[PDB]
Order: structure tokens, then C-alpha cells, then sequence
């Protein structure tokens, strides 16, 4: 169903996707498991901690 | 934007955010393809059918 | 929390062990940004003398 | 016949703050209970998406 | 000022006084108008002084040149606020009160020297019964009690003459009237007379106490409490707080308790109160004095404010948060921070990155020194503000502030020594503290988001030391053994290894390239990957005989990876060693082969080379991890089908009535195992290749390239576990109490699993969360327990000249070799060369390092055991010396004077099983199963060599070790022992001696059900005191006639065949008598209780088995979370319950009499006239039937081994090998490398004391412990005198013992037990002349180790000559 979904949405079924470096722009020779996600964050801030 | 880890990933015994990436990654591409159908002004019934 | 992209890639050492590298996008559109309230009370009490 | 009970769903023995996980059944005990514990002391963001 | 010593002893009544300027009356704190303490309250400004800054209580003494000046309106002597916290007071009671802990405190001195039970002084104290002080006439005498009734009864008859007080008065009149002298020589003739074990122990302790009582100069007045002294006001502090409100003190609420109980005994006997109201008053004074001292331990404690009792002083010296471990060892500490940690090299290895801010609150006393220095800013004030307001000169003089200063960086806990390192900070943005990346795994603090704590050295000497000592360049191997600490994590070197890999015949190979700059260019370029078959011209230089270097090109078959790596790797090291394979155990001997070739300074260079191209290769690599990555095998599913199809056919046969409920568990579990195991080799069958790509026409078979199999190759973890779960089958769970699940789960991580299955695992991993969460806390006080015991050790001397030794020989467990002789006398100093011929009988020089020449040399040689200088078997006094302990694990080479011993062996022990107990068990948790039952197959190929035999050839032509002790060695064409196994008695061989043996080979028939007495001649079977009825009973049986005669024991003999003992008497075809060759007496075999006859009289009887099978496992259990205990009851000492006793004189053992079934065995040497006998319970299983001519240390009985009698009977050596075998096979099982050295000190440590049975000339009686290095300087003074010698015993105490044994009782109270050890340090009178380490660090002085080793030998010195 994911890779159906993938499908759908016009992207590779594999979901893995080679990308660009953004120092020398050389390519990998896998590619890279992009994607969104969701992400959170506790108290622990650097501001009281230290 | 966010770049991972991957070194402790699968020692952890959990794939996890890989689904949870992939399902994102579908996600995404589902939401730029209703964003580009939604910069044109073509159809609404083309949109209420995709 | 917030809804970001994520890469899974090794780096120069940005992502040595379990960590996160964010960019500056992230910083430049507010996200991941609270706001805090710090309480601070000036009390008034008279001496002995 | 030797069927008594049957169970409503399968979220009936997870709470709230352990099954908000997309993807649970892909995940160690361990770990499952880390991740409700980083979610559960999450902190709100500026805009709430 | 400097003290000496530091002294404990009786505190007298005059001297309290002494000490004291001023008597405290009224129980007033404070007005509630004013604060100003009451004239004759607790912290009145008159006893105390005064309370602000040189200012009188009513504030008319301003002026403070007036010092000394007593007012004559309040009297406060003008002096400074710190005289309240170096003075007490003093409390006047009306009736003496009788000191709480001098008898409650076991063993109750106080009843020992009265020689009274603690229930009798109880009662007299309590006022209860009465008791008779001294008795002039015949009727009573000392120490004897009366009721109410009897002192009434014994009052009207005498008078005038009969002395009775009521309990504190009654005990001080009896120690002022009793005389030490007289109950002294009493006891000494008593002791001559009767030597009864318990009362000759009590005399004897009791005769120690006074004799120290009256070494001390101690009064027996001073055991009473007459004026008891008052805690300083500055302790017991009272200030408001800032709520508006008063902060009491519950030492405050006691005392005032007190003087009020005083208050009213004072005003109950000026009016002539009644008998029971004084004895009430002074009951409750008693009550408030024990409160005082020990708050509610012998009864319910006092209410109080609120639910919670009050704390004493007993409390806060006692309790875990006492002053001792809160407020001396360890606590606060200026010029600290604690930060978080960051991701990020951005520096170099002896450089870390630290914020602004640090430096903006800790360099700031050193931002206005060097202000000064300069001139910028005017004052001290000024600058303080001028950085307050951050300008830009203020950054500018931080940046020389902290330009080459040293910073200490600390993880908690600090379990090893790398937990402590020292850097160089260097100004950044964001004000999170960065850390190392190869200091991860001697921190052991992974980036999770961990606080780490920082620290500014302010004196010279202290920053020079944490440059020169603790620096991560200078520090760079584990204490614990001589590998290199950094084993890494990082994918990133993975992909480093992935480099050194090979790949298809792309585009890109079919090249010659000249050196490695070559290849680093053409992948720079974009031309081909890192996997090309290119030789490469490689110029090599390797080492020379003298130290030089040889210069050699030549081409090598090789990749690019590959040269680009030998690129970094520097000129001193061969091309070998990189060109294989480089994962985990590849980098980690790389890296141990370039220190121990090159030396110190290039490896920091080459590892942080190394780990730069390491990360550069990996970001430009990009790795990743997919769905897709990980397959799964079609054939699971036949599997599983195949298994749940033999599942049903087992069901079907139990619903038969065929299988029972273990059976078919056993099987079941069988079947699943065998059924994983198929799923992980089918699943690494499938993952391995993965190569099917046409390779120029043919193909060709690789590994493949799944980033799980080349992480699990390449080493950044280490789990087949992890793959079998993550890819084929989970494995087996247990149950959470019973036994282990006979379901397992079938489906994995990958598609999905199900309600029931999570449930099911969930309840073992928190499980093994909660198990190795509670056990983290009992590795740190085995750790707390381990740093107390060896805490003295110093290196004084460099040798002391020993040459007994152990002789080490590799211990191989079972057939593979575990740890061979290189890797077991690696930098160990050798003693007693002993000659062996090997090639050309090569001698080994004496005293000399064992470098890794000589390695190669004794692996050349095939040296079967060196023997070298232990530290159980060194001699030099207070401590060890340097010879003893060989080659230092931390720097390289031999360790000098100073460096402590024990310590560092505490935390190397210490740190694996905390590492592995929160590494192994926070990534993954499960169960696992073990096997019981073993086979007979012998896979080396070697011949049969004997030791200590005496075999001889049987009747049916076989060689059958007619021995008890008899190990079966391996021996090789090269001389080597491979294999030993324990043969037991009457073990049937295959082959003789000498002869080749094959693998696969059945070499013994140890059957445990069948254990056949050996037989040599045949002859007919003779009943010796052997009637049906009396002895033996008659048992049908259902075979044909092979009946049972069971020899029934003591408890079912009739009264005439008490002492008639059966026996087999073998004898001729015609009645003659048969001799035993070789000895003159005849052929009987007496048959022990409980005997199994199979023939009656007519056949001879051959291969009798009277004995049973009774399985019992040792330990050896899983990993070190489930065996802690073992090893914590290894270095305590415990007795197992089945102790194996041991010979203790060799000779003739025979029995005696038998009382209730109770075996007796008697041991009548050849030599000594006077027999032994010895008490064995009646369920004892003995292996010999009568008593052979066993020697001294013979295993008598089966079952475990008790560590103190093998000490007192074979030797301290045989024993203290034995406990490091023990301790060193637990790390074995777990994986660990932890050289022997760590347990030889803490063995030593623990054999510090032992005892004399002898008659000398010095302070040494029967039944006396003393210290060790005591009785070794006896020793050596009886032998330079030439006087008579005594003989010692040395015996084995756990850690409790031990520590409490020690002479420092500073550290011995510091660590636990305080208050016993400092009423025996004040009884006994003991002087600590600043010995142990934890005294020093009270006390805040230099260390008597280390760089202080200096400072140690001129003060001794110094003492030395006056």
C-alpha cells in the first residue's frame, strides 16, 4: 500500500532518492531515504541546562 | 533540511521513522500535486475528481 | 511539534552519534520556536528598624 | 463454539500517549516507550501545524 | 600547625570543661522583639562572643580597635564572627548519665569489660533492678541483682555495709572500686587452667581490651557523662528565611529538651522529691541524653515537628547523607559548570570547543589580573563592569585568557580514569560545550543529550599536572588492558571499511597507477569509484635492525580506498597489515601495532588524519537505509509451515497418550530452535551474495552491498540478533516468572506484528530494563566496595628481591584456546628462569621487560609456563614495588614510584560490567536458552600424555586410570599442553600412552550412571560379617534372579552388628587367601553404607555401582547483570553451601564411630602419633571406601570449593591462582579482556592479615590478628637478631572484615560502619599517622602518591632524622 501510494503521487516506488551535495555538488553512488516527518522537542533547553 | 543518523538506527531493532519518512514522503507529493493543480485555474471538477 | 524534511545520510561528523543537523531555514521561518515566562516578584517588608 | 468474548479494536491496550505512534508494531518495547515519553514531554511550537 | 597524626581517645570531664568558656543555663534562643540572644541562653554573645563583625550585643562597642574589652552592661568580648565556629560550650548536670553507645554498640564493651549480659545493664540502667556495687559480708558480692522486693528484703536485715546505687551511679562506683591489675592476672591464670574454645576466645578478647585500656591511659570515670559538651552555635544555625518566617534547627529543639529535663531534675531534688519521681526524672533524662546522641535505635524514636523524627549527631555520622560522603570525599566545588554536549569535531584531538560565557564567568578573576597587568582598566570595580558590559576588548583579552590554558572536562559518573581528561577550550558561537568524537568511548557517554561538567585549574602545579598527566594525547590506552581504548561506532567508518571493500569490474579498472597520490586524484576527479583492481606503486618502509628505515618500491594489487588509507597511514608502518579487510579488530590492531612500533606523538596525528578522512569519505558516500534494502527469503514461509505442521503432529500424539508435559516442552523447544536456526542461515544465504551481475561474460560470486550486512560486517555494534529479529524470526521469549514461552513469534519488524506478540515481548524487554537498571546500582557499590579495599597502594622500592613466583600456563577452556602465553605474560617482570628445552635451549634473561620480541621469541620457542613476580608474593612492606606488577597499562612502558596501584585495578575491574550492564541492555533486551547435556568427541589430533598415574592393565587388556587426581593431557609434536579433562575414577580408556590419537575419537566412557570399581585379578567372592537380617535385607525383584542386596546403614542394625563391618574377601577357587601386589595386606574391600549388591554367593560379582547420579550445576549464568552476584561473592569471600573438604595431613584416613548416622573421619598420619578427626553430616557423599594415601589438599567430597580452607591447607599461591581463574572466566564468558594483574592486587589486598599461633618474645600471643607488613617486620627483626622465629597463618577475609581489619580507621569509618569503628578507635587507643589516601583527601593535603610521591619521602625523611 505504500509503495501504491507512492505510485499515485507520481514518485518511485522505491522511495529511496539519490541527491545533490551542497558543497561540491558531487553524486552518491546509493541514494538517500528522504521524506517528511514529524518532528518534537522536550523542555531541555541549553539556556537553563547550562 | 533535517539530515539523520544512520548509524543507530538499525542497531535498535525498530524501523520506525523509515515507514514513518516513506509515509511522509507520499504525503508530500500528494500535497505539491494538489499545490500544482491549484496554481492553474483549469478546472475545479478536474480537481474535486483527482 | 513541527512537520520537517528528513535525509537519512552519513555527514562530516554533524551526525556522529544518534544526533539531529538542522538548517537555517528552519531558524529563519520561526519554526520550532516557543516562547517562555519567566516569573520574577520584588517583595516589600519592613525591618525591625 | 469455543469462542466467548471478542475485543473491541486493537488500541484497547495502549494508552493515548504510547499508540499516538503512526507505526508502533515496527518499534521495540523499549524504544516504543522512549518515543511516548519524548512525545509525551513535547514542547509547542509558534504556529501549530 | 601541621599535625602528625590523628589521635582518638577518652574525653575527660575536666578537659571538656577546659574547653568550654561559659556554662549554659536558660534554654532562651531569641526575643520576640529582638534578636539578640538572652544573656544565659544557647548561643548567648557572652559564652560564644559576639555576633556580628567586632560589635558588642547592645551596640555601644563600635571602635573595633577595642579587642578584648569585657562590657560591663552585656560583656561580649569585641573578637571577629569566626570564633562561634571554633568554640563550644558546656552543660552542668545534676546526675551523672551513663554514655548510650558505649554499650549499646556491639559487642556491648561495656558488658565485656563488666563481664555482665546486655539485658542485666539494661534493666540496671533503666532503673528497674537494682544492683550490689561491692558487698563487705559473706552474704552477696559485685554484680549481683535485686528486685524491688529482694532490696527491700536484704534492707531491713543489714545496714551500714551494703552498697547498691541505681544504674549510672551503681556503675561509675564500680568502675572507680574495680582494679585492672588484679582482674587481669586473674584472667591470665584462668586461661592457663581451661582451654575451652568460646570462654578461652571471650578471656581472651577481654584480656585485649584491657590491656589496650590501659595502654591508652584511659580512667574508667570517663565512661560516665557528667558535662556533656555543646555543639557550636555557627553548626546549629538559626536565621529567618526569606519567606518572612524562622528556620529552626532540630539539634537546637534536643538541647533545649535536655536542659529543660536537667532543669527539672535540678529543681526535683532542691525540694526533696519522691523515690519515683526522681527515678521517672532521671529515667527521662537518660531518654533525652540517648536522643541526643543516637535518636530512637533501641526504641521509638522522639516525635518531630511535624511526622518526621529529629536527627541526631548519630545520624549525621552514620547515615548516607552524612558529612563523611557529602562533605569531605566529595561536593561543591568554585570555579565549575555543568553545559550540554555537542555534535561536532571543528578541532583537534587535545582541543575542545567551548562558548563564550565559560570563560565569562570562570576566567573573570584572570580578565582583571591581566587588566591590571596591562593598565586598560583604571580599578578592580571599574573593570567588573566594563565586563558586565561585554566590550570588545574585554573578548580581546579572554582571547589570550584562554590561549594555552588547561580545562578538566567530567562525565557522571567517572567510573575509569578517562572519565577525567584535560583540554584547551577555544571561543565558538552557540553555548553548548562540544566534545571529541574518539573520547566517546572513554567518556562512555554517547550524544544523546548528556551534561557535561567543566572544570578551571587555578594554581601552576595544578594546570601543569592536568597538562602533563591527564591529557587525551598522553592517555590514550584503557587501564584496564593494553588495547587501544577507541573501539568506535560510525557508519561513517563503516563506510571507511566499505573503501577498503571490492566491488564489480565496472568502469574504472584495468590501470597501473604510480602511488597513492595518483589514485587520490583520479577519484577527486570524477573518473571511478574506490573499487578498482589497480596495482598501485607503492614504495614501503618498514623499521630497521638498529632503528633506521629501509626503502623498498614495488607494485600492489589494490583498490583505491585502499591507497588512499595507506596514504594516511604514515611512513613507519608495513603495507601488511591494511591489505585485508579493515572493520572493528582490523582498525583496533592498526591502531595498537602504531603504538607499539612507533610511539605516542604520530598516532594522535594518524588518528585524527584518519578521522577526518573517514568523515569527509562518508558525507561525500551517503548511505542510507531502506525498506527495500532489507529482503526476506521466500522460504520463511515454508519453514514456518513445515513447523506448524510438526507442531499439529505433536499435539496429535499427546491427545494419544503417548508424550508427557516435559517431553513434548523439550521437544517443542527443540524443534523451534532448530527451526530459527534454519530461518537465520537461509536468511544469510540470502543476504551474502546478492551478486548476480555478469562479470566480462562469466559471472562472478561477492558479498553484497545492503547497508545491514555491511554494517553488521564492518563491526559499528556487533549483533546477529539484531539482523535475526530485524529480518527473519524474532527468536524465543520467556515467560516473566516460570520458564521460557513455548510459542514463539513468527513475524518480524518488517511486515508487521500483532497485539498478542508485543504484549509478549513487551513483558521481557522492561524485564531486562528493570534488571540492569537495579543492577547499575550494585556494580557501583561492588565498585565503592573494590576502591575501598585496595586504596594503601604505594610503589616505595623498585624490587625486593623475591624469586618464588606462579608459574603461569595458559589456562585453555575445553579445546580452543582463550588466552595463550603471549597475550597472558604480556608486561610481566620475570623471576627463577626455569630452562626448558625448546630449539637450542634458549635462555631467558632475569628481571628484564617483556617486550614483543620476547613474545615472538617464546612463541618461537613454545614456552609451556614462565614463572614471574606476583603481587600476592611480593615482600616489600606498606605496599607493593615495581617488579611485582610489571609493565603500566597507560603509558607504554614500566611504571615508576608513585602511581597508585589499587585504585586504578578498582575502576579497570569496576567499568566493564557498569559499560556493558547500560550499552548491551538500552539497544536491545531477550532471553536466550543453554545447554546441559554434553557428547564425547575429541577434534585436536595430539597423543595421550599422563600425569601423576598409576593405571594398570586389566583383564580385558585396556588401560583404566586407577587414580583420583588424574587430568588427561594432549600433547603435540611441538611440546605444547592443548587439552585437560577431568577423568574421574575407574574410566575406561580407549588407547595406552603415546600413541596417536585421530579427531573423532571416543578417548574415555565417563558414564555417570556407571561407575564400576576396578578390578586387577579375579577370584571368588567371600561374605565377610554379611547375614541376611542383621546388616543386609533381601529385596524380590521381577527379573529372573538377578536379585538386590542393599547394605542397610547404623540406624536400621540390630544391637549385635553394631561394630560388625561388611566386607567382600576375595579368595581362590579352594579358600586360600589373595594379597594385594605390592602390599602385605590381603584383598578385602569394605563396602560403604547404602551398598548395591547384584550376585549373591556363587558368581563372582564384577563392576558394583553403589552410588546415585545427583546432578547439581554450578553457576556460570548469563550476562553480568544475572552475574553480579557471582562475582560479588567471589571477592567476599563466601562460603558455598556444600563445602568440599579438603586432606589436611597426609597419611592413613580411616572411620570411627558413627552416632545417628554421623560419619567420622579420622586422619592418623605416618608421622604424627596424634590423630584427627573430623565431623562429616550423614547425607555426605565420600568418594573412597576405606581411605587411600591421599596427600595434603586431596578433594575428599564433591561439589564446590571453599576459598578459606584451601588457603589454610594447599598454599596461598594454589589458592590465589584459583580466584583469579574464577573471577577472569566470568569476563571470559562476557567477552571481556581484563588482564590478571587487576585481580592478583586486589587478592593481595585481600590477604593483608593473618594470625600466630606460637610463642614469641615481642606483643604476639595465641589468637592475636595482626597487620601483615606487622609480623613481616618481626620477622625480619627475629632474623637479624638470630632470636627464636614465629610461625603465621595467613587466612582469607571478605571485603567487610578486611576493611574494618584495616589500622587507618579514617578511611575504614568513611567508607561504612563509622560509629563501631570510632568507639573501637577511642577503646582502643589506635594511632593513624596519616596512612590511607582518604585521610589525605579529608584533610586537604598533598597526596602520599604520585607527584606527591616527592613531598612523601621528604617528610619521612624529615621524620627520619628527628
Amino acid at each position: 500500500e505504500i509503495k501504491e501510494l507512492l505510485k499515485l503521487g507520481d514518485l518511485p516506488t522505491s522511495g529511496q532518492i539519490r541527491l545533490y551535495d551542497g558543497r561540491t555538488g558531487e553524486q552518491f553512488e546509493r541514494p538517500v531515504t528522504v521524506g517528511y516527518m514529524y518532528m518534537l522537542k522536550l523542555n531541555h533547553l541549553v539556556d537553563d541546562k547550562m | 533540511d533535517i539530515v539523520l543518523n544512520p548509524l543507530g538506527v538499525p542497531s535498535r531493532m525498530n524501523i520506525g521513522q523509515i515507514l514513518e519518512t516513506h509515509l511522509g514522503m507520499a504525503a508530500k507529493g500528494i500535497g505539491d500535486k494538489i499545490n500544482a493543480m491549484l496554481k492553474q485555474q483549469q478546472e475545479v471538477a478536474k480537481l474535486r475528481e483527482f | 511539534g513541527q512537520n520537517m524534511r528528513v535525509a537519512f545520510m552519513p555527514w562530516n561528523g554533524y551526525n556522529f552519534e544518534d544526533s539531529i543537523l538542522v538548517s537555517e531555514r528552519v531558524v529563519q521561518e520561526d519554526r520550532f520556536t516557543t516562547i517562555h515566562i519567566q516569573e520574577l516578584a520584588c517583595v516589600s517588608r519592613d525591618t525591625k528598624l | 463454539d469455543q469462542v466467548d468474548y471478542m475485543d473491541v479494536s486493537t488500541q484497547q491496550v495502549v494508552s493515548v500517549g504510547a499508540s499516538l505512534i503512526p507505526f508502533l508494531e515496527h518499534d521495540d518495547a523499549n524504544r516504543a516507550l522512549m518515543g511516548a515519553n519524548m512525545q509525551r514531554q513535547a514542547v509547542p511550537t509558534l504556529r501549530a501545524d | 600547625e601541621e599535625f602528625d597524626a590523628i589521635k582518638i581517645a577518652l574525653a575527660s570531664p575536666d578537659m571538656i570543661r577546659s574547653w568550654s568558656f561559659g556554662e549554659v543555663k536558660k534554654p532562651e534562643t531569641i526575643n520576640y522583639r529582638t534578636f539578640k540572644p538572652e544573656r544565659d541562653g544557647l548561643f548567648c554573645a557572652r559564652i560564644f562572643g559576639p555576633v556580628k563583625d567586632y560589635e558588642c550585643l547592645c551596640g555601644k562597642y563600635k571602635r573595633l580597635k577595642h579587642r578584648g574589652v569585657i562590657c560591663e552592661k552585656c560583656g561580649v568580648e569585641v573578637t571577629q564572627t569566626k570564633v562561634r565556629r571554633e568554640r563550644m560550650g558546656h552543660i552542668e548536670l545534676a546526675s551523672p548519665t551513663a554514655h548510650i553507645w558505649f554499650l549499646k554498640s556491639l559487642p556491648s564493651r561495656i558488658g565485656l569489660l563488666l563481664d555482665m549480659p546486655l539485658r542485666d545493664i539494661e534493666r540496671v540502667l533503666y532503673f528497674e533492678s537494682y544492683v550490689v556495687i561491692e558487698g563487705g559480708m559473706t552474704n552477696l558480692e559485685r554484680q549481683q541483682i535485686l528486685t524491688e522486693e529482694q532490696y527491700l528484703d536484704a534492707l531491713e536485715e543489714f545496714g551500714d555495709e551494703f552498697d547498691a546505687k541505681m544504674g549510672a551511679e551503681a556503675i561509675q562506683a564500680l568502675l572507680k572500686s574495680m582494679d585492672l591489675e588484679q582482674e587481669c592476672e586473674q584472667l591470665r591464670e584462668e586461661l592457663n587452667e581451661t582451654n575451652s574454645e568460646t570462654k578461652r576466645k571471650k578471656l581472651t578478647k577481654r584480656i585485649k581490651l584491657l590491656e589496650a585500656f590501659v595502654q591508652s591511659g584511659n580512667k574508667p570515670e570517663w565512661m560516665i557523662l557528667t558535662v556533656l559538651p555543646v555543639l557550636p552555635p555557627d553548626l546549629r544555625p538559626l536565621v529567618p528565611l526569606d519567606g518572612g518566617r524562622f528556620a529552626t534547627s532540630d539539634l537546637n529543639d534536643l538541647y533545649r529538651r535536655v536542659i529543660n529535663r536537667n532543669n527539672r531534675l535540678k529543681r526535683l531534688l532542691d525540694l526533696a522529691a519522691p523515690d519515683i519521681i526522681v527515678r521517672n526524672e532521671k529515667r527521662m533524662l537518660q531518654e533525652a541524653v540517648d536522643a541526643l546522641l543516637d535518636n530512637g535505635r533501641r526504641g521509638r524514636a522522639i516525635t518531630g515537628s511535624n511526622k518526621r523524627p529529629l536527627k541526631s549527631l548519630a545520624d549525621m555520622i552514620k547515615g548516607k547523607q552524612g558529612r563523611f560522603r557529602q562533605n569531605l570525599l566529595g561536593k561543591r566545588v568554585d570555579y565549575s559548570g555543568r553545559s550540554v554536549i555537542t555534535v561536532g569535531p571543528y578541532l583537534r584531538l587535545h582541543q575542545c570547543g567551548l562558548p563564550k560565557k565559560m570563560a565569562l564567568e570562570l576566567f573573570k578573576p584572570f580578565i582583571y589580573g591581566k587588566l591590571e597587568l596591562r593598565g586598560l582598566a583604571t580599578t578592580i570595580k571599574a573593570a567588573k563592569k566594563m565586563v558586565e558590559r561585554e566590550e570588545a576588548v574585554v573578548w580581546d583579552i579572554l582571547d589570550e585568557v584562554i590561549r594555552e590554558h588547561p580545562v578538566l572536562l567530567n562525565r557522571a559518573p567517572t567510573l575509569h580514569r578517562l572519565g577525567i581528561q584535560a583540554f584547551e577550550p577555544v571561543l565558538i558561537e552557540g553555548k553548548a560545550i562540544q566534545l571529541h568524537p574518539l573520547v566517546c568511548a572513554a567518556y562512555n557517554a554517547d550524544f544523546d543529550g548528556d551534561q557535561m561538567a567543566v572544570h578551571v585549574p587555578l594554581t601552576l602545579e595544578a594546570q601543569l599536572e592536568a597538562r602533563a598527566l591527564m591529557m587525551s594525547t598522553n592517555n590514550i590506552l584503557s587501564p584496564a588492558n593494553g588495547e587501544p581504548i577507541i573501539v568506535p561506532s560510525q557508519d561513517v567508518v563503516l563506510g571507511l571499511y566499505y573503501m577498503t571493500r571490492d566491488c564489480v569490474n565496472a568502469k574504472g579498472e584495468g590501470m597501473v597507477l604510480t602511488g597513492p597520490k595518483e589514485a587520490e586524484r583520479l577519484y577527486r576527479s570524477g573518473l571511478a569509484s574506490l573499487h578498482a583492481r589497480v596495482k598501485v606503486r607503492i614504495t614501503e618502509y618498514e623499521k630497521d635492525a638498529n632503528g633506521e628505515l629501509v626503502a623498498k618500491t614495488s607494485l600492489k594489487d589494490t583498490t583505491v580506498g585502499r591507497a588512499i588509507l595507506w596514504m594516511i597511514v604514515p611512513k613507519g608502518l608495513p603495507y601488511s597489515i591494511v591489505n585485508q579487510a579493515l572493520g572493528k579488530k582490523a582498525i583496533s590492531k592498526m591502531l595498537n601495532t602504531c603504538y607499539r612500533i612507533l610511539g605516542l606523538k604520530p598516532t594522535v596525528i594518524f588518528a585524527d588524519q584518519i578521522m577526518y578522512t573517514g568523515f569527509a569519505y562518508a558525507a561525500r558516500s551517503g548511505a542510507s537505509v531502506g525498506i527495500d534494502d532489507m529482503v526476506i527469503p521466500e522460504k520463511k514461509h515454508e519453514i514456518i509451515s513445515e513447523a506448524e505442521a510438526e507442531v499439529a503432529e505433536i499435539q496429535e500424539q499427546f491427545q494419544s497418550g503417548l508424550v508427557t508435559a516435559g517431553e513434548r516442552y523439550n521437544k517443542v523447544i527443540d524443534i523451534w530452535a532448530a527451526a530459527n536456526d534454519r530461518v537465520s542461515k537461509a536468511m544469510m544465504d540470502n543476504l551474502q551474495t546478492e551478486t548476480v551481475i555478469n562479470r566480462d561474460g562469466q559471472e562472478e560470486k561477492q558479498v553484497s552491498f545492503n547497508s545491514i550486512y555491511m554494517m553488521a560486517d564492518s563491526g559499528a555494534r556487533g549483533s546477529a540478533a539484531q539482523i535475526r529479529q530485524l529480518a527473519g524470526m524474532r527468536g524465543l521469549m520467556a515467560k516473566p516468572d516460570g520458564s521460557i514461552i513455548e510459542t514463539p513469534i513468527t513475524a518480524n519488524f518488517r511486515e508487521g506484528l500483532n497485539v498478542l506478540q508485543y504484549f509478549i515481548s513487551t513483558h521481557g524487554a522492561r524485564k531486562g530494563l528493570a534488571d540492569t537498571a537495579l543492577k547499575t546500582a550494585n556494580s557501583g557499590y561492588l565498585t565503592r566496595r573494590l576502591v575501598d579495599v585496595a586504596q594503601d597502594l604505594v610503589v616505595t622500592e623498585d624490587d625486593c628481591g623475591t624469586h618464588e613466583g606462579i608459574m603461569m600456563t595458559p589456562v585453555i577452556e575445553g579445546g580452543d584456546v582463550k588466552e595463550p602465553l603471549r597475550d597472558r605474560v604480556l608486561g610481566r617482570v620475570t623471576a627463577e628462569d626455569v630452562l626448558k628445552p625448546g630449539t637450542a635451549d634458549i635462555l631467558v634473561p632475569r628481571n628484564t621487560l617483556l617486550h614483543e620480541q620476547w613474545c615472538d621469541l617464546l612463541e618461537e620457542n613454545s614456552v609451556d609456563a614462565v614463572k614471574v613476580r606476583s603481587v600476592v608474593s611480593c615482600d616489600t612492606d606498606f605496599g607493593v614495588c615495581a617488579h611485582c606488577y610489571g609493565r603500566d597499562l597507560a603509558r607504554g612502558h614500566i611504571i615508576n614510584k608513585g602511581e597508585a596501584i589499587g585504585v586504578i585495578a578498582a575502576q579497570s575491574i569496576g567499568e566493564p560490567g557498569t559499560q556493558l550492564t547500560m550499552r548491551t541492555f538500552h539497544i536491545g533486551g531477550a532471553a536466550s536458552r543453554a545447554a546441559a547435556e554434553s557428547s564425547i568427541q575429541v577434534k585436536n589430533k595430539g597423543s595421550i600424555k599422563l600425569s601423576n598415574v598409576k593405571s594398570v592393565v586389566n583383564s580385558s587388556g585396556k588401560l583404566v586410570i586407577t587414580s583420583r587426581n588424574t587430568e588427561l593431557k594432549l600433547i603435540d609434536e611441538f611440546g605444547r599442553t592443548k587439552e585437560s579433562y577431568k577423568v574421574p575414577y575407574g574410566a575406561v580408556l580407549a588407547k595406552g600412552d603415546g600413541e596417536q590419537v585421530a579427531g573423532g575419537e571416543t578417548v574415555a566412557n565417563w558414564d555417570p550412571h556407571t561407575m564400576p570399581v576396578i578390578t586387577e585379578v579375579s577370584g571368588f567372592v567371600r561374605f565377610t560379617d554379611m547375614i541376611d537380617g542383621q546388616t543386609i535385607t533381601r529385596q524380590t525383584d521381577e527379573l529372573t534372579g538377578l536379585s538386590s542386596l542393599v547394605v542397610l546403614d547404623s540406624a536400621e542394625r540390630t544391637a549385635g552388628g553394631k561394630d560388625l563391618r561388611p566386607a567382600l574377601k576375595i579368595v581362590d577357587a579352594q579358600g586360600n587367601d589373595v594379597l594385594i601386589p605390592g602390599t602385605d595386606m590381603p584383598a578385602q574391600y569394605f563396602l560403604p553404607g547404602k551398598a548395591i549388591v547384584q550376585l549373591e554367593d556363587g558368581v563372582q560379582i564384577s563392576s558394583g555401582d553403589t552410588l546415585a547420579r545427583i546432578p547439581q550445576e554450578s553457576g556460570g549464568t548469563k550476562d553480568i547483570t544475572g552475574g553480579l552476584p557471582r562475582v560479588a561473592d567471589l571477592f567476599e569471600a563466601r562460603r558455598p553451601k556444600e563445602p568440599a573438604i579438603l586432606a589436611e595431613i597426609s597419611g592413613i584416613v580411616s572411620f570411627g564411630k558413627e552416632t545417628k548416622g554421623k560419619r567420622r573421619l579420622v586422619i592418623t598420619p605416618v608421622d604424627g602419633s596424634d590423630p584427627y578427626e573430623e565431623m562429616i553430616p550423614k547425607w555426605r557423599q565420600l568418594n573412597v571406601f576405606e581411605g587411600e594415601r591421599v596427600e595434603r589438599g586431596d578433594v575428599i567430597s564433591d561439589g564446590p570449593e571453599a576459598p578459606h580452607d584451601i588457603l589454610r591447607l594447599r598454599g596461598v599461591h594454589a589458592v590465589t591462582r584459583y580466584i583469579v581463574n574464577e573471577v577472569q572466566d566470568v569476563y571470559r564468558l562476557q567477552g571481556v579482556k581484563i588482564n590478571d594483574k587487576h585481580i592478583e592486587v586486589i587478592v593481595r589486598q585481600m590477604l593483608r592479615k593473618a594470625t600466630i599461633v606460637n610463642a614469641g618474645s615481642s606483643d604476639f600471643l595465641e589468637g592475636e590478628q595482626v597487620e601483615y607488613s606487622r609480623v613481616k617486620i618481626a620477622n625480619r627483626e627475629l632474623e637479624a637478631n638470630g632470636k627464636v622465629g614465629a610461625t603465621y597463618s595467613r587466612d582469607l577475609l571478605g571485603i567487610t572484615k578486611a576493611s574494618l581489619a584495616t589500622e587507618s580507621f579514617i578511611s575504614a569509618a568513611s567508607f561504612q560502619e563509622t560509629t563501631r569503628v570510632l568507639t573501637e578507635a577511642a577503646v582502643a587507643g589506635k594511632r593513624d599517622e596519616l596512612r590511607g589516601l582518604k585521610e589525605n583527601v579529608i584533610v586537604g593535603r598533598l597526596i602520599p602518591a604520585g607527584t606527591g610521591y616527592a613531598y612523601h619521602q621528604d617528610r619521612m625523611r624529615r621524620r627520619a632524622a628527628g
